[PDB]
């Protein structure tokens, strides 16, 4: 399996699509690498790390689809779903930027061993903070699951006290948008 | 119909230039930027690898 | 793993801090020498990310200890010893990263969360460095002696971080006790400017 | 078939991931086609000044969509357009077109005319209370 093929599979997983060698394992709710022997255990772990991002993406998309159809969510519920969709749009923009960078790496063709080259490890590093962000968002969705109206507002107010300054800012913005 | 330009909110601006926080040490407004990491410092083979302390400013 | 202890610290800090925080903010919820070198480089780049290599595999972590590794016995004794000398840095990195990622949760409060977040940021910088070293290896610019030299400061940094992590975990330090521990550690690092 | 969204046949030999991305994007094109059909039909003088004006506004938005599409076409002709970049740029546009198409379909189901159409528009404006755009 070429590294480029793994990159393609990971980009598909970020879109929730199974790669050629990495397919979503519904039992693990994650993309699983096809059991072909030639995948490095390190490569397998990196694929699992990216599929955690794909799992978060799929969870977010499931939530958005579940709530976009529910008229009963009310204006506050719709606002919360809208905020989640806006954050998802930002996430998809980021994923698109990452994809464009991967496309640039594919187009340049050179395995430049420069410190700037997009390696699967380098990709994992560049998506580590995005991965933490997505994990936080998924935990917030889980905690806000089933809440609407004042219960959603209470969940949002609870989320503003996060210790992570990036999470704190994000939750403050989400709180302001939902409170609007 | 566009992802609105994050010119307004500092948090939105940083999210855009960090790609929703994906970028660690860089910020960019250009969508065609080739993403690179900082080169390995020349003294790493001489001095080892120091933990880079983020500047206080 | 340090992640489980750090998550437990988060839950404890959340409860204690909620009683402590009158502020109504709820917390958020046969190999050639060059080929041996290449394989060890691949394992280390995996080990630098906490992933077992082909020739160097991690042993299960017993308690709040640094991760242990199983190395293929057929490696050069000098190479194996250098690997075992460097592996402590990667083990410290893996434990620190687990603790950083777990205790950065809002439940640990802004102080413990920030401490874990700073550890995570430094681990991110370490990962960037490791990726650059991996690139140099892919560029062929990484030698075993250059790797050892470059990791020696990184080894010391990771060892200091692991000692701090182990002290916080053993003390279950939270809030003011954590701040006291941080002050005492800052006095303990009087000789280490970094 | 009937007052349904336009369906597309994709060559089965396409990559499964590519096929899924196409199926994800195709909803936007179906909404666009439905909106254009509604605009072109209700644009008849017979539709009254209110429905005619609604269709004219829809036509203006369709023109803006076409301009955007032409710029994306240029990027592809420039080779500057990736599939992910296209998806990202159209996602907000896809949502906008989908909202407009849902409103059009609701008006069509209600056969709203004149004051009833204005009432429906007001209610829809309240329906977008959570969507500032």
């Amino acid at each position: 399996i070429t590294e480029a093929a793994l990159v393609r599979d990971i980009l598909y997983v970020f879109q929730g699509i199974d790669g050629k060698n990495i397919k979503m394992n519904n039992t693990e709710n994650c993309y699983k690498v096809e059991g072909k022997a030639n995948l490095s255990r390190s490569l397998r772990d990196t694929a699992v790390r990216l599929s955690e991002l794909g799992w978060l993406h799929n969870k977010i998309r499931r939530y958005t689809d579940q709530r976009s159809l529910d008229r009963s969510f009310g204006l506050v519920g719709q606002s919360f779903c809208a905020a989640l969709h806006q954050e998802l749009r930002e996430y998809y923009r980021l994923l698109s930027v990452l994809h464009s960078q991967l496309q640039l790496e594919d187009d340049q063709g050179v395995n430049l061993g420069l410190e700037s080259s997009l390696t699967l490890r380098r990709l994992l590093v560049w998506t580590y903070d995005p991965k933490i962000r997505l994990k936080t968002l998924a935990a917030l969705v889980d905690h806000c699951q089933g809440r609407k109206g004042g219960e959603l507002a209470s969940a949002v107010h609870a989320y503003t006290k996060t210790g992570d300054p990036y999470m704190r800012s994000l939750v403050q913005h989400i709180l302001s948008l939902v409170s609007h | 119909f566009s992802f609105g330009d994050p010119c307004g909110d500092r948090f939105e601006r940083d999210t855009r230039v960090s790609l929703f926080g994906a970028l660690v040490h860089s910020r960019t407004y250009d969508m065609d930027v080739r993403l690179g990491l900082p080169p390995v410092p020349d003294n790493a083979d001489l001095s080892g690898l120091a933990i880079k302390v983020p500047p206080s400013v | 793993s340090t992640l489980q202890q750090s998550l437990e610290l988060k839950r404890k800090m959340l409860r204690d801090k909620q009683n402590k925080k009158n502020s109504g903010q709820h917390l958020p919820i046969t190999l050639p020498l060059a080929s041996q070198e290449s394989a060890v480089v691949e394992d280390l780049l995996y080990v630098l990310v906490g992933v077992d290599g082909r020739y160097v595999s991690a042993q299960p972590l017993a308690g709040r200890q640094s991760r242990t590794f199983l190395v293929d016995p057929n490696l050069d004794l000098s190479i194996r010893e250098l690997v075992h000398r460097i592996l402590p840095v990667a083990a410290s990195y893996s434990a620190v990263t687990r603790f950083i990622e777990e205790k950065s949760s809002f439940e640990y409060g802004q102080v413990n969360h920030a401490l874990a977040a700073a550890m995570r940021t430094l681990v991110k910088e370490h990962l960037i460095l490791v990726s650059q070293l991996e690139q140099l290896h892919r560029q062929g610019l990484l030698s075993l002696q250059k790797l050892w030299f470059y990791i020696q400061p990184a080894m010391r940094t990771m060892d200091i971080l692991a000692s701090l992590a182990t002290s916080v975990d053993k003390g279950e330090c939270l809030g003011g006790s954590t701040l006291s521990l941080l002050h005492d550690r800052s006095f303990s690092y009087t000789g280490d400017s970094q």
